[PDB]
């Protein structure tokens, strides 16, 4: 009996669903066919409208306290909640309903974890992270915009294997993926340590792969697996391809000034 | 209430049907229709059911940062907004990017096209044409034989292979946990494929799911990650170094470029051997069943900005040449100018926003985004529990874009109709799309029917293209064309680098101290779903206004001040439903637009 997953979508750009299906180990195909039962998911599901809604009740009844609720995106509180409408009602109402009988809740990505782009100032919809509306259920934050594919499927794999949520840090993120800052293991670190920096795009330093700190890299304050696990089966990550980390796994990263403004007090990151 | 517009006779006196949520799209949509005594759709209402307010959030921020914000408009068409943004800012600040940056952006754009199109067809659209339960009844041997007729060059064709796939599907279904297939409309008479065709398609569904993750590694190389690769105002961040000292030292070296070429070659094989043949075969069989519905506005009014100039910054050389066609006159393509205040305008008469004067449409440089969620007095239900939306008032988070007041369809089909019209007018740059269309017509009319022992037909492109089948075909053809194009782009990039031009960024105007104190710019992109534009105003180094008009904004638009309907609503009109309580035909046609609702509303 494969564990049912009800995958809800709030205000979102769907980057988290898209990342999920990039997973190479394990393949998304194998997750859906062999590991979970993906019973409700707007992106992929055959049923629509009334037939789709009916699935929620059926699973919540048969598998009470034994399904995982995955949330992509987040609920808005402004516009009476109707800046995200599902089945003619506010998304927040669907979220609260399905959450109540979940065994565990996964907050996919920075949207569900922190608010992400729609929650950036002045947050016209009052988009709100899941843990600020659902306060009485086991939640795990898997932040990033989106998270790395293998991090997403890694979390699912752990939860299925062990029937437990993995060890979390104080911010509710899995330590197995979010214990390191990008800057800890970044391959450009030897340049940082030697004060070798890119100062303008495509300068000689950039062509030599010098550190991107002075171009605004937020690696030194950002927890994620990008510098080691890397992206799309270990092909690259933002810094390897020449752009500074913009801090996309961290709470409120859209409102920490320009992405191209360097962190102050460089000495504190040495 | 009933009225006529654009040759459609709207009537809301029939039975009301609601589809909410519409699934297998990106984002959130509600669709309502009315059907007559014979189950024919006589009214259709498109409601975008989400809004985030990116245009509001951008105000006051640094134009150099904008691309990263607007990229998060959509993770499916990931990067298309970033491209529009950097183009808009570069337009405003008079920045010319280096050739390598142009080519790398083009390669990234065309990679997105292929990934988006192929994933759409198989993983979002196919279940509207393909009955998975029927696939379980197929004979593996006859499936193998069908595969060899549909695509002789595809190597995965053995009876044993299809048998193995079928067996896993059966175990899956027999487990009692049907997952994404739960509560499906399987068995409906709306499904016309033979079992063998269904098994072939489901097989390719699984193949595509495994393969799509490889294609995007092109994004990862140039842009660090996918979804949401990085861009840069003034060029690209992926600096180039081929010397020995550039051995994994620089973002881009020859090894990285070789890797990219290998991915491109695989894409070209998939499009040619799997995607295009599948769509031709499925199209042919639904054509034979007489399902040529869903033309909507495609039969009259189509628009695209034009894209992919073989010579940078020279629009006459667009390889997907754009413009506007009206009234189904393919003999006259009007030029489209995104700078012209009288051309692209957005109304909000029936949208949840407010203007100073809502009797007029605003050009995006003068655009305004102020939310106004309010329901008409004839709504059934309440503000937070809608039973039946009131389309006489404001009924969507999507604005209503029009061109010189006309409602237009946008997307691959529009681009292919435009390319065909250009080609006939003597435009050589459109030769390849024309060739694709003529090839496809012959396959659908004659070649595939003969192969399958079916009657030959004699539909012209004029008759065949404006349809849900045509819309689906055009998307596949565009994927193929894009793969072919970026193959050439790769060669041009490598040639330029080896000639000694390694520049990837123009930083002359990177610092805001160099900017004009006021500026306006526009960037346009041929996004996977159609015509995308970003319009920016800059003042004292900050964003004064930022307005997006996005392909699904056009297609999914609600009615305008004149009461004209948009592409979604037009496409559903005049379509019979087998069972009003199963939205199979509604989904099939809506999905043929590849609706991106997060895009549409931003
Ligand atoms: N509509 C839309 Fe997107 Ni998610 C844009 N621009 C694209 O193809
Ligand atoms: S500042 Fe950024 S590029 Fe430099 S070593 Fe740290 S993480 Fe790497
Ligand atoms: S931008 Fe995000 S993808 Fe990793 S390198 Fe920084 S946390
Ligand atoms: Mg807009």
């Amino acid at each position: 009996p494969r564990t049912p997953v009800l995958w809800l979508h709030g205000l979102e750009c769907t980057c988290c669903s898209e990342s999920f299906i990039r997973s190479a180990h394990p393949l998304a195909k194998d997750v859906v066919l062999s590991m979970i039962s993906l019973d409700y998911d707007d992106t992929l599901m055959a049923a629509a409208g009334h037939q789709a809604e009916a699935i929620l009740e059926e699973i919540m009844t048969k598998y009470k306290g034994n399904y995982i609720l995955a949330v992509e995106g987040n609920p808005p509180l402004n516009q009476d909640g109707m800046s995200c409408i599902i089945g003619g009602r506010p998304f927040i109402e669907q979220l609260k309903y399905v959450a109540k009988d979940a065994k565990a809740i996964i907050s996919w990505g920075s949207c569900a974890s922190w608010g992400c782009v729609q929650a950036a100032k002045p947050n016209p919809t009052q988009a709100t992270p899941v843990h600020k509306v659902i306060t009485d259920k086991p939640i795990i934050k898997v932040p990033g915009c989106p998270p790395i594919a293998e991090v997403m499927t890694g979390v699912i794999t752990y939860m299925l294997t062990f029937d437990r949520i993995p060890e979390l840090d104080r911010q509710g993120r899995p330590k197995m993926f979010y214990s390191q800052r990008i800057h800890d293991k970044c391959y450009r670190r030897p340049h940082f340590d030697a004060g070798q920096f890119v100062e303008e795009w495509d300068d000689e330093s950039a062509r030599k792969g010098f550190c991107l700190y002075k171009m605004g890299c937020k690696g030194p304050t950002t927890y994620n697996a990008c510098s080691t696990t890397r992206w799309n089966e270990g092909t690259s990550f933002p810094i390897q391809s020449g752009h500074g980390c913009i801090g996309c796994s961290e709470d409120g990263f859209w409102d920490k000034g320009s992405f191209y403004d360097r962190l102050t007090g460089i000495s504190q990151f040495g | 209430s009933a009225y006529a517009t654009q040759g459609f006779n709207l009537d809301d006196r029939g039975r009301r049907i609601v589809v909410d949520p519409v699934t297998r799209i990106e984002g959130h949509m509600r669709c309502e229709v009315n059907v007559d005594a014979n189950n024919v759709i006589r009214n259709a209402v498109s409601t975008g059911t989400m809004w985030r307010g990116l245009e509001v959030i951008l105000k006051g921020r640094d134009p150099r940062d904008a691309w990263a914000f607007v990229e998060r408009i959509c993770g499916v068409c990931t990067g298309c907004h970033a491209l529009a943004s950097v183009r808009a800012v570069e337009n405003a600040l008079d920045i010319r990017i280096p050739k390598n940056a142009h080519l790398i952006r083009e390669i990234m754009a065309k990679t997105l096209q292929v990934h988006d199109h192929a994933v759409h067809f198989y993983h979002l659209h196919a279940l509207d044409w393909v009955d998975v339960m029927s696939a379980l009844k197929a004979d593996p041997k006859r499936t193998s034989e069908l595969q060899q007729l549909v695509s002789p060059a595809h190597p995965l064709s053995s009876a044993g292979y299809f048998r193995d796939i079928q067996n896993r599907l059966k175990r899956f279904v027999e487990s009692g946990q049907l997952g994404p297939f739960m509560n499906g409309y399987w068995g409906s008479k709306a499904y016309v494929l033979p079992p063998e065709a269904n098994l072939m398609a489901v097989t390719h569904y699984l193949e595509a799911l495994d393969l799509q993750k490889e294609w995007v590694k092109i994004h990862t190389i140039f842009g660090g990650k996918n979804p949401h690769p990085n861009y840069l105002v003034g060029g690209v961040p992926c600096a180039i170094n081929l010397d020995g000292i550039g051995a994994a030292s620089a973002p881009v070296n020859m090894e990285r470029l070789s890797f990219v070429k290998a991915r491109i070659d695989e894409i070209i094989e998939f499009n040619k051997n799997v995607y295009v043949p599948d769509v031709l075969a499925i199209g042919t069989l639904y054509k034979q069943a007489g399902w040529l519905y869903g033309g909507g506005l495609a039969a009259t009014n189509v628009l695209d900005y034009g894209e992919y100039p073989n010579v940078a910054y020279n629009k006459s050389t667009d390889q997907l040449p754009g413009g506007a066609i009206l009234n189904g006159n393919w003999d006259e393509v009007f030029p489209v100018d995104p700078r012209d205040s009288q051309q692209v305008q957005e109304f909000v008469s029936h949208s949840w926003y407010k203007y100073a004067d809502e009797s007029v449409g605003l050009h995006p440089w003068d655009g305004v985004t102020e939310p106004n969620y309010v329901l008409g007095a004839n709504t059934k239900g309440t503000r937070t529990r809608i039973e039946q939306i009131d389309e006489s008032a404001k009924y969507s988070w999507i604005k209503s874009p029009r061109w010189r007041g006309h409602a237009m369809e946008v997307g691959p089909l529009s681009r292919y109709i435009l390319a065909y019209a250009h080609a006939r007018s003597g435009n050589k740059y459109a030769e390849r799309p024309k060739e694709q269309l003529e090839y496809s017509a012959q396959m659908i009319n004659s070649a595939i029917p003969k192969a399958l022992g079916l009657p030959e037909t004699q539909y012209t492109l004029k008759q065949l293209l404006p349809s849900t089948i045509g819309r689906t075909l055009a998307r596949a053809l565009e994927s193929q064309y894009c793969g072919e194009m970026m193959h050439s782009d790769w060669h041009d990039l490598v040639a330029n680098i080896r000639a000694g031009d390694t520049a990837t960024a123009n930083v002359d105007k990177w610092d805001p101290a160099t900017w004009p104190l006021q500026a306006k710019g526009v960037g346009t992109v041929a996004a996977p779903r159609g015509a995308l534009g970003h319009w920016i105003r800059i003042k004292d180094g900050r964003i004064e206004n930022y307005q997006c008009v996005v392909p699904t904004t056009w297609n999914g638009s609600p009615r305008d001040y004149k009461g004209q309907i948009g592409a979604f609503e037009a496409s559903l009109m005049n379509t019979p439903m087998v069972n009003p309580e199963q939205p199979v035909e509604i989904l099939r046609t809506l999905h043929s637009f590849d609706p991106c609702l997060a895009c549409s509303t931003h």
